[PDB]
């Protein structure tokens, strides 16, 4: 499945990335 | 170079999405990737929230962003992600 694509699509990634992987230990 | 605004921007949203997608698709609230939990919970924060976009809680927003702008490219109508197979209703 095309999950990956250029960041031209997507707006500021800033949030979900932290939700993807922040460091909670 | 691969992507210079972001191979790191992209790859980071790509992961955001892959996590998100996974988190969408993964239905194990005790998957313990709590970071999977989390993304999932983010989807799930988002949807149990309606202030997501309406108010301005952009987890969902950057998740709608994430999900939709994802959606926009994952041609699928059926399994995991928030606005993915709901934006993807054509």
């Amino acid at each position: 499945l095309p999950s990956q694509a250029m960041d031209d699509l997507m707006l500021s990634p800033d949030d979900i990335e932290q939700w993807f992987t922040e460091d909670p230990g | 170079a691969t992507q210079s605004p972001g191979d790191s921007r992209r790859l980071s949203i790509q992961r955001a999405i892959q996590s998100l997608v996974h988190a969408a698709q993964c239905r194990n609230a005790n998957c313990s990737l709590p970071s999977c939990q989390k993304m999932k919970r983010v989807v799930q924060h988002t949807k149990g929230c309606k202030r997501k976009t309406n108010g301005g809680c952009p987890i969902c927003k950057q998740l709608i962003a994430l999900a939709a702008y994802h959606a926009k490219h994952c041609q699928e109508n059926k399994c995991p992600v928030p606005f993915c197979l709901n934006i993807k209703q054509k």
